[PDB]
């Protein structure tokens, strides 16, 4: 792949979302979807194996039909209301639509069905690109309709996205299904606060997004895409091991760590709106998440499982690769905590 | 008498397709 | 990095300096075939750079101050013991060959970066390519077992697929009987041992398993032992072949510059070698890894990164 | 109370800067130190709490739960440093460090105003402790021991943090020192039912209850000898501190509510007595008799009368000095013969005359020999529930009976008989394990000559 | 929540009436602690590259405190500028209602009424 | 010389010391001359002058 | 077959063989024979002591020997008017309004 | 020096001692206003406590 | 599902067992008619007649385990002469959980649905009771 023609694709990634974000037209929004989408399908291909493909394959049918779906939509409220706002919408078939397109669109359960296996399929750089970069833009068209979103519907699929996900995630190997899986629960709380308090959603958004980065980064940086190629880091590099063990722990939502703040202001927010049974039930069941996080801390870190002669020949060079920002979303990862009243900044 | 460290079963258990 | 997209945007492409004497030359043949000097006098008439095979310590050589390291900082296996006592119950056959496979990767990984960034020819020895003829030897002959041989397979299979071929590919003839005399005369102890079972498998799978399977990727010249000696007829032979097969003719300057950014990353070149497949040979348990990891960055000139050692003489530390 | 964390968080440059050779001298003699320093919490008022800020304050239950932390620590430094030996510096250096981290979070906890602030502080004490078991413990299943530990804690801990926002949102203050004078009956209902449980729980499974135990026998067991001393010495009264402070919000439906905790713990204890009875393992003996004591400590906040509050705080404090010794001497006993049986090595009082003497002490402090801190505390603990009801004497003496009887039993069988024959590398005793044994046991005697510094608020 | 606050003067960081303000100290504990954060990110950038982590590159871990005070002294300038307008609408809300916020009768003890339960 | 091959990071990048040095004492002037301005506008808007 | 490469379980060392002098602190006689006076000065000699005689010295604990001397003058005081010690109601029933039933 | 290392803790000490006086200080809301403890103010001083 | 619900609460407890049955097997039904067709649909059948035999007996237990609680629960009513109590959905949820053990044909797992689903029975009645909301409106 060209350095030139990877740059253009990327400013159109980037272009498609600032298209979602900025516009105040539904027509611009679907347009804003569709340049993303055709521009992010040849970061999925960029290496042209037969998994890659087939993931590309299953990506595009998904994406392709939650689009339909948000022109149905579109088209409905235009029929309805005579305009084009990107505000509230005034019909409650058009709210169902929208509201499944980007549920679609994100990858919520029960249409999560495609996430696993399209980020197993492609490399790490574009599953971290995916799962980072894509979820900006639908969720930033749902903080954009919550006065017409039907409160039983995403309710429904918050609670179902966070249980699907921990069951999921619990029997999991690689690496990258083990992170889809995660992202599904943490869509999931995140548009379970959304209807209460949108600066939660965008606090949650942020932390996640901070905290996937940075475990992609060390993914890429160690070159690991399996439990056991990730157990062979002890006898390479420690300080990526304890790296790895601060970021997953903080991932799992313990304190004092950084992780905790997003579902700690959650739990908040909802319970001023007199609903405790499900704060209740959606803590217990990311003690799932917490539990697939701590295997992996007991396969990488806690532990030294054995390794082989040729690590010898691997400790003889030093590494070369650009471990862009690593330090800094290490850092605002983990020890964020006692700056928990900047989320002000957000609102 | 040291500590316990992973054998091959430990690891070869962690490292199938599925859990 | 010195090398990047960003030099490839700014008009550094690889076509520009490759010339017409820009070919990878790799010499085979069996133990004492005596492909050595030709190797050097074939290097030194068209001028290219000569790599010595790869040993043990050849990654010693390439790091540090490039003096070999101690055998259990590098290799933990014996050539001597191999050919003492190849069927040894600690596996040292296999450990040596799968170490002794890396190594070589990580020359071919050298020699196609000094090809691709300076555009001069590289004479090797022995390339990855003629590395699985010792371990097909040594499965014929019993000393290693199938799993050794799966386990070698899966590496090769995984790590030989993005590398690109020798342009010429030359093979010394010489007899197991000769071969022998040869090793009678040279004088090393342990290289008596070597039985006529063992460099005749190793004839035999250069053979018929290497030279048909290479013939149409590359080209083959084929030499006896007498001829080889002239080594002008060589460089005439070499000057007057016709370059039309293999993937090397459909190189543009991305697959070229894709392949340079492979190869200039050593950690990424030596990356599938420790996959995690538990063997009896090479698997080493977590208290000798760690006591010999220990070991090995207490070296001089070896805790840090290699422009941060205070201790052999690196002055700037607080402003690097 | 910044005078005693500044210098806990300046242990870590000191750890983190010395040589190769003098980490533990300098990381024990700075300890000791900020040790001799607590104790200037001592300025406690008849009437009114030592308040220092609006984040922090000490009254007189964790004034000694301070002291006991502080004073805790280079001990740890102390027991923990020779199977440390042979140990990487930097791995060494990260040991110390949790260990550091661990007291920095365990006095954040006990001064914590704000309820949601002793929550954060009581589940950030979860990392370290977790770490350190599963790191340096010496066993298979130390990763088994870790996951029950972190999930029953976490399991307890969740509904606790749901109830508190909800108490804040209700209220309108966390404030312990405004809840005092803002708080209001909690009438008969199934919400204000479920408030409880989710109030209690969390305490009930760190304390533990019986029934709720069973990651006990494991992390004290597993865990490495400076784990096991933090486990069983502090980590077990944060549950105590907590009923403690989380009872005032919860009246008056504590007084049915508590009915049946009361009989899973009254019970509870006989089942623990006899499970000592019956051990194959010293380290699993002392921690069933900590499940034991902290049964008596449960019923006794459950209860909720002045001299049941003052014998659990007593109680807590000793059980503390007693348990962490126990632990040391049971370490003691392992490094010299590499086994954690108790019938392995026996008729040790032959050729350790002095520790023999130690364990004879550990034991008698153990059974509540008066007038040891540990009889006061279960006295005053036994007054209070025989003003509840008069067949919880017919229960306590059982639980007096078989204590003696196990504590008795676990001496007679490791320290006399006959030795084992087989056993040849019994070494005298070092000037560090009984400089490790006299620190647990001075201060425990030294208690009972002013025992009014232990005993709570409301002596 | 506040976007009819933040809809007349939509993508600014700081609006005029922010001037008013006092601004947050040099010497605020949240931007030592921030840089405290930009120090320990520039020891572990030190420490994954295998550098001596307390001597090497003294200008990348200054650049890295220096960057972190900067941004972090903005988003608090943001952080307390927010948090100002929050109690400015709350207190106007209040002063404009006063039929939804009655003064409440308090009462002192000697008229109130608590049922006594015993313990025994 | 140590090595057989000169490493990248042999001699320092005078030419990024330089920049990182110039923009980090560029960022602290900054910071102190929008702070100064920062708490003259609010003692001029509050009157305490 | 033989298994995997790995050191075999290391002879346990004994720290009196090499010192028969040590208290158990260190290998080096030095550091150990310091670590000995450090622990046994600081926490003995200045901890221990030092504490006792602190705690002993405390400024009157939670008011006890106060309160025990107002009580000898409240009961002073009405032992010599002939008042009651101790009344049955803590507060003035004057100034408490019972609700009206 | 030689044994800085050894007076890092001490000077924790110090100034932790110095930011609970400050704290102190800054809590003053109610000095010589108590219902309990309010009186006049001794000459050759101005506040009750510091 | 919403007309199921109030149709089965719009009953009076311990009053018409037929109806208050009726519906909780209605209930039921539906309930195990939405997890057949999920399950054909993810985990396609062999044929046609093995898909339509897994749907009716997914309907069916569901509506026996859904008639049985509200029986038990409607007689206990009855007989105690407490129709607000939890009690009462406690012994219908626990003969619901038997019942479910029944059709399995395993005693363990009828014994851990009898205590896990008469919990969450014995849950539904104190929220009922309380007006616990579970899809909490905005509020604030
Ligand atoms: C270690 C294992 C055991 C752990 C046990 C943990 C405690 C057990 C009970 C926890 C209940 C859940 C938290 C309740 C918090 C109540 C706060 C409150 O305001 O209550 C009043 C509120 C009342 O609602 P409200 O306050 O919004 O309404 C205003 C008040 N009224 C009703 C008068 C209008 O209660 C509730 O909202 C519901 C409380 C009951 C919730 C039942 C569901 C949970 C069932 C137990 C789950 C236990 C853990 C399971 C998993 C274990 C591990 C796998
Ligand atoms: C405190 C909470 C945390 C607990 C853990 C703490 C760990 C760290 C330890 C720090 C240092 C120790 C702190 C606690 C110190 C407690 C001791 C203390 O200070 O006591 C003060 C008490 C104070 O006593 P007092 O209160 O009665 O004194 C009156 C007060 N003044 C002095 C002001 C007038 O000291 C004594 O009681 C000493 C009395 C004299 C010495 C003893 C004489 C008799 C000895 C026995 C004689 C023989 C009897 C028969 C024997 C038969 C055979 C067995
Ligand atoms: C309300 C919120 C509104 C929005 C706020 C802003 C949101 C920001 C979201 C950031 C999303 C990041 C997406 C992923 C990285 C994008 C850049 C990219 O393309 O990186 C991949 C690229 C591939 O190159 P290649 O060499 O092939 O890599 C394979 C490994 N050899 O290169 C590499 O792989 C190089 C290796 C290093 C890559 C590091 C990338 C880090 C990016 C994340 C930084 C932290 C997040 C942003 C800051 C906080 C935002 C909240
Ligand atoms: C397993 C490990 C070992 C043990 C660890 C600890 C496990 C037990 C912890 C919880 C114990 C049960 C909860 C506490 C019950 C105390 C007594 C009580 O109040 O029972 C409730 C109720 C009493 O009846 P009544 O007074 O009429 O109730 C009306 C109240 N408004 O009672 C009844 O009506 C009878 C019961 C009805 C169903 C209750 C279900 C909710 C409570 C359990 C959850
Ligand atoms: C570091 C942050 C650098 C920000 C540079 C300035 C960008 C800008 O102008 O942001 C405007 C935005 C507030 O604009 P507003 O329209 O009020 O917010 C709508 C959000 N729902 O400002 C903000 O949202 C400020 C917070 C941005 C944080 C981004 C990284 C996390
Ligand atoms: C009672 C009636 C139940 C009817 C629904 C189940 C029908 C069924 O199982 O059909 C089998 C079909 C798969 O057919 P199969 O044989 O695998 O195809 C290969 C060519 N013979 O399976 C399917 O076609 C799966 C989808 C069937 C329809 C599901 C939705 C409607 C029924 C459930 C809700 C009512
Ligand atoms: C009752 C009964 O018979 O249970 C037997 C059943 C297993 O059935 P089986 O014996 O195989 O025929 O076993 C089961 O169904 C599982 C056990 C039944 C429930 C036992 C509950 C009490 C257990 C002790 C709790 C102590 C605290
Ligand atoms: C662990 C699991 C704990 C679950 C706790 C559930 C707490 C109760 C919530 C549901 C409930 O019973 O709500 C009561 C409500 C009737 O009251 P109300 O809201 O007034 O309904 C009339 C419509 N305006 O009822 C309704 O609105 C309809 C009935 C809802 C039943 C939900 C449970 C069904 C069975 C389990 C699935
Ligand atoms: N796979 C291998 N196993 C053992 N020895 C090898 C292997 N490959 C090359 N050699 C060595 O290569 C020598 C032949 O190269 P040369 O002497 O340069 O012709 C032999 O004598 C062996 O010592």
């Amino acid at each position: 792949m060209n350095p030139i023609i990877l740059i253009i694709i990327l400013m159109t990634v980037m272009l498609g979302t600032i298209i979602v974000m900025i516009s105040t037209h539904w027509l611009l929004i679907w347009i804003g979807f569709e340049m993303n989408m055709l521009a992010i399908i040849p970061i999925m291909m960029k290496k042209h194996n037969p998994r890659a493909t087939e993931a590309s394959t299953k990506y595009f049918l998904t994406q392709s039909t939650a689009s339909m779906l948000l022109m149905m939509a579109i088209i409905i409220n235009l029929m309805f209301s005579g305009q084009w706002t990107v505000m509230k919408l005034f019909n409650p078939m058009a709210s169902m639509l929208m509201t499944m397109a980007l549920a679609m669109k994100l990858g919520m359960a029960p249409f999560h069905f495609w996430v696993p296996e399209v980020t197993q399929g492609i490399p790490l750089s574009s599953g971290l690109i995916l799962l980072t970069w894509q979820k900006l833009a639908p969720m930033s068209v749902l903080y954009q309709i919550l006065p017409s979103i039907n409160l039983d519907l995403i309710l429904t699929l918050s609670i179902l996205s966070i249980t699907i996900g921990g069951w999921g995630g619990l029997n999991q190997t690689q690496l990258r299904k083990i992170m889809a899986y995660s992202s599904i629960a943490h869509m999931g709380w995140m548009t379970a606060v959304l209807l209460y308090n949108p600066t939660m959603t965008l606090l949650n958004l942020i932390i996640y997004i901070i905290m996937t980065s940075t475990m992609f980064t060390l993914f890429m940086a160690n070159s690991t895409t399996t439990t056991l190629s990730l157990s062979h880091t002890w006898n390479k590099a420690p300080i990526m091991t304890i790296l790895v063990l601060i970021t997953l722990l903080s991932m799992g939502g313990l304190p004092p760590l950084s992780g905790f703040m997003p579902k700690w202001m959650i739990i908040q927010e909802m319970t001023k709106n007199d609903s405790i049974i499900l704060p209740t039930l959606m803590a217990i069941t990311a003690l799932l998440n917490l539990y697939f996080y701590m295997r992996l801390t007991y396969s990488t870190a806690l532990t030294m499982f054995p390794s082989t002669n040729n690590m010898k020949m691997k400790w003889q060079f030093p590494t070369t690769k650009r471990m862009t920002l690593l330090p800094t979303m290490t850092v605002l990862s983990t020890m964020l905590l006692p700056l928990t009243p900047i989320l002000s900044i957000l609102e | 008498a040291r500590q316990w460290q992973p054998d091959v079963e430990w690891a070869e258990q962690y490292g199938g397709a599925v859990m | 990095l010195q090398y990047g997209p960003l030099a490839y945007i700014l008009g550094e492409k690889t076509t520009k300096k490759m010339t017409e004497n820009s070919k990878l030359i790799t010499v085979d043949g069996n133990i004492c075939s005596g492909k050595s000097k030709l190797a050097k006098e074939v290097a030194e008439k068209l001028g290219l750079k000569h790599f010595p095979e790869a040993g043990i310590h050849y990654a010693d050589s390439t790091t540090g101050d490039g003096k070999p390291l101690p055998v259990r900082f590098s290799g933990n296996c014996s050539l001597e013991k191999f050919y003492d006592d190849p069927k040894s119950n600690d596996g040292n056959s296999y450990r040596l060959q799968a170490w002794l496979y890396a190594s070589r990767l990580l020359q071919y990984a050298d020699a196609l970066e000094h090809l691709l960034s300076t555009g001069q020819g590289v004479v090797l020895e022995r390339s990855i390519y003629s590395d699985f003829v010792f371990l097909e030897a040594m499965y014929r002959q019993g000393f290693i077992r199938k799993q050794c041989v799966d386990h070698y397979n899966q590496v090769k299979k995984v790590t030989v697929c993005e590398y690109l071929p020798p342009h010429v590919v030359i093979y010394v003839d010489v007899p197991v009987s000769e071969v022998q005399s040869r090793i009678q005369k040279k004088g090393n102890p342990h290289e008596m041992k070597i039985t006529s079972a063992y460099l005749q498998d190793i004839e035999n799978v250069y053979k018929g398993t290497f030279l048909p399977e290479m013939s149409e990727k590359c080209e083959v010249l084929q030499y006896s032992a007498w001829e080889a000696e002239d080594a002008e007829k060589v460089v005439e032979d070499i000057q007057y072949l016709k370059y039309d097969k293999g993937p090397w003719l459909d190189q543009d300057d991305r697959k070229l510059h894709n392949l340079r950014m492979l190869v200039q990353d050593k950690l990424e070149v030596l990356n599938y070698t420790s996959i995690p497949v538990f063997l009896p040979e090479v698997t080493i348990g977590a208290h000798q890894s760690d006591r010999v990891f220990q070991e090995f960055t207490e070296l001089p000139g070896r805790k840090y990164r290699a422009g941060y050692n205070e201790d052999v003489g690196d002055k700037w530390i607080w402003l690097k | 109370m910044l005078k005693y964390i500044i210098p806990t968080m300046m242990l870590m440059p000191l750890t983190w800067l010395s040589k190769n050779s003098m980490i533990w001298i300098n990381t024990t003699l700075h300890s000791l130190l900020i040790s001799l320093t607590s104790l200037l919490l001592l300025n406690q008022f008849g009437d009114n709490s030592l308040n220092f800020s609006l984040t922090f304050f000490s009254d007189s239950l964790s004034t000694p739960l301070l002291i006991l932390t502080m004073w805790l620590l280079p001990l740890m430094l102390m027991a923990s440093q020779h199977h440390l030996s042979k140990e990487n510096l930097a791995r060494k250096k990260l040991f110390i460090s949790m260990l550091i981290l661990l007291q920095l979070f365990l006095i954040m906890t006990f001064t914590a105003t704000e309820l949601i602030f002793f929550y954060i502080m009581f589940e950030a004490t979860l990392v370290p402790t977790l770490i350190i078991i599963t790191r340096w413990g010496n066993q298979t299943e130390r990763l088994n021991a870790g996951l029950y530990f972190l999930f029953y804690t976490l399991a307890g801990s969740l509904p606790l943090l749901v109830a508190l926002i909800y108490i804040q949102n209700t209220m309108g203050s966390l404030n312990f020192l405004i809840l005092q004078y803002w708080v209001q009956p909690m009438p008969n209902s199934w919400s204000n039912t479920f408030m409880w449980l989710a109030c209690m729980m969390a305490f009930m499974v760190k304390m533990p209850l019986y029934g709720l135990h069973l990651w006990l026998p494991k992390a004290h067991v597993e865990a490495p000898i400076a784990g096991s001393m933090v486990l069983a010495a502090i980590l077990l009264k944060l549950g105590g501190y907590g009923m403690m402070r989380i009872t005032l919000l919860l009246n008056p439906i504590t007084d049915f509510m508590a009915y049946p905790f009361i009989m899973l713990s009254l019970w509870g204890m006989i089942m623990t007595s006899s499970i000592c009875l019956r051990q194959t393992d010293l380290k699993s003996l002392i921690a069933y008799s900590s499940v034991s004591h902290m049964a008596l400590v449960i019923v006794a906040i459950l209860i909720q009368t002045p001299w049941s509050y003052m014998g659990a705080t007593a109680l807590m404090i000793a059980h503390g000095l007693t348990s962490s010794m126990l632990f040391c001497l049971a370490n003691s006993n392992y490094e010299r013969v590499h086994s954690r049986t108790m019938i392995l090595a026996r008729g040790l009082q032959t050729l350790l005359p002095l520790m023999a003497a130690w364990w004879l002490l550990a034991s008698l402090t153990n059974l509540a020999l008066p007038p040891s801190i540990n009889l006061i505390g279960e006295l005053f603990v036994v007054m209070s529930t025989f003003s509840w009801s008069n067949i919880t004497i017919i229960l306590m003496g059982l639980n007096m009976v078989i204590t003696a009887l196990y504590s008795l039993y676990m001496l007679i069988t490791t320290q006399r008989g006959k030795h084992t024959h087989h056993i040849n590398n019994i070494l005298p005793s070092f000037t560090r394990e009984n400089a490790l044994m006299s620190l647990h046991m001075l201060p425990l005697l030294l208690l009972s000559l002013n025992p009014k510094i232990i005993l709570g608020p409301l002596y | 929540m506040m976007t009819g606050r933040q809809a007349r003067a939509p993508l600014q960081f700081l609006p005029d009436e922010a001037r008013s303000l006092p601004p947050p100290k040099l010497t605020d504990p949240r931007l030592a602690y921030i840089g405290f954060l930009g120090y320990c990110s520039g020891l572990i950038d030190n420490a994954i590259r295998r550098r001596p982590v307390l001597s090497a590159g003294l200008h990348r871990q200054f650049l890295y405190i220096t960057s972190f005070v900067f941004v972090g002294y903005y988003l608090l300038k943001r952080q307390d500028y927010m948090y100002a307008v929050r109690d400015h609408d709350m207190f106007s809300y209040i002063k404009s209602h006063p039929e939804d916020f009655p003064e409440k009768d308090k009462k002192t003890y000697r008229e109130v009424f608590e049922e006594f339960h015993p313990v025994r | 010389k140590f090595y057989i091959q000169e490493p990248p990071h042999g001699s320092p990048n005078w030419l990024k010391v330089g920049l990182t040095l110039g923009t980090s004492a560029f960022l602290w002037i900054y910071l102190i001359k929008q702070h100064n301005e920062d708490v003259l506008e609010y003692k001029r808007r509050n009157g305490l002058e | 077959t033989l298994r995997w490469q790995e050191d075999p379980e290391p002879e346990d060392e004994n720290l009196y063989e090499k010192n028969p002098d040590s208290h158990g602190y260190d290998k080096d006689p030095a550091v150990d024979v310091w670590n000995m006076r450090v622990v046994f000065f600081f926490g003995f000699s200045i901890v221990l002591v030092l504490g006792s005689t602190f705690v002993a010295y405390l400024p009157d604990y939670r008011m006890q020997e106060w309160a025990r001397r107002e009580a000898e003058r409240l009961v002073k005081y009405r032992e010599a008017h002939g008042l009651p010690l101790m009344e049955s109601n803590c507060f003035d029933p004057s100034k408490i309004q019972l609700p009206e039933d | 020096r030689d044994h800085w290392i050894h007076v890092l803790v001490p000077v924790g000490f110090v100034f932790g001692y110095y930011l609970d006086r400050k704290n102190d200080e800054k809590l003053a809301a109610f000095r010589n206003k108590s219902l309990l403890y309010k009186r006049e103010l001794k000459p050759q001083e101005e506040v009750t406590w510091k | 599902a919403k007309t199921l619900l109030h149709q089965y609460w719009d009953i009076p407890e311990g009053t018409e067992c037929h109806r208050k049955t009726y519906a909780a097997t209605s209930i039921g039904g539906a309930s195990g008619l939405v997890v057949s067709a999920y399950s054909v649909a993810l985990k396609t059948p062999t044929s046609f007649l093995e898909g339509v035999a897994r749907t009716g007996r997914y309907t069916f237990t569901a509506a026996a385990i859904g008639a049985i609680f509200g029986l038990t629960s409607c007689i206990s009513a009855q007989v105690r002469e407490k129709p607000d109590d939890p009690l009462n959905y406690l012994i219908g949820g626990c003969a619901g959980g038997l019942t479910l053990g029944a059709r399995t044909r395993s005693y363990g797992i009828g014994a851990a649905a009898c205590a896990y689903m008469g919990l969450t029975a014995a849950l539904v009645k104190m929220g009922q009771l309380e007006g616990w909301k579970v899809f909490a409106e905005p509020k604030v």
